[PDB]
């Protein structure tokens, strides 16, 4: 390490990506096609149109709990 | 009084005195090449060889062994949005010929 030849880990660091800047790069329409690969592209958070994410509930809590030492 | 010669994927004629131009010949630039493959001989006298006219060497000098110009291998697939290209220049051995058959 001399400060005009440094040279940083092996294996860390990896150029970001860039798309939409050319086409020979892969990456043109940039990503998608014709969809909601429109720019608010919202996909909804977590969901279809038939909400499985809520099937029923079981709850409770009150004061309590220790620390293990085996 | 020429002769023909398999030698590179390819038959060549030559008369001697004569430079050619053929396939990188792997040997040095300054040494005589023997080609050891002769189809035909032309001439006042004329032998036509089945495969190989048999004994009869053309000989020949290495002159150079050079590179072809470039030329780029450009190609696209249109509105379907795919070009490539590629630059080449095709190796080869320039000689010139020297007593053929002896
Ligand atoms: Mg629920
Ligand atoms: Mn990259
Ligand atoms: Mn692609
Ligand atoms: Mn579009
Ligand atoms: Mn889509
Ligand atoms: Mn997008
Ligand atoms: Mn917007
Ligand atoms: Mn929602
Ligand atoms: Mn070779």
């Amino acid at each position: 390490m001399k400060l005009h030849e440094l040279k940083p880990a092996e294996g860390s660091r990896k150029e970001r990506n860039r798309v939409g800047r050319g086409v020979a790069t892969g990456n043109g329409k940039t990503s998608g096609r014709g969809h909601k690969g429109q720019k608010a592209r919202s996909g909804g958070g977590v969901r279809p149109g038939f909400e499985g994410g809520q099937l029923p509930l079981f709850r409770r809590l009150p004061k309590r709990g220790f620390t293990n030492i085996n | 009084m020429f002769a023909i010669i398999e030698t590179g994927g390819k038959q060549i004629k030559v008369e001697e005195g004569q430079e050619i131009f053929v396939e990188k010949l792997d040997v040095n630039e300054g040494d005589t090449f023997t080609f050891d493959k002769v189809l035909f001989v032309g001439g006042d006298s004329v032998k036509v060889g089945a495969p190989t006219v048999e004994g009869a060497t053309v000989t020949a000098t290495v002159n150079k062994q050079g590179r072809g110009k470039k030329i780029t291998v450009f190609t696209y697939k249109r509105r379907k949005n795919s070009k490539r290209k590629k630059g080449h220049r095709q190796p080869y051995t320039k000689l010139t010929i020297d007593k053929i058959n002896a």
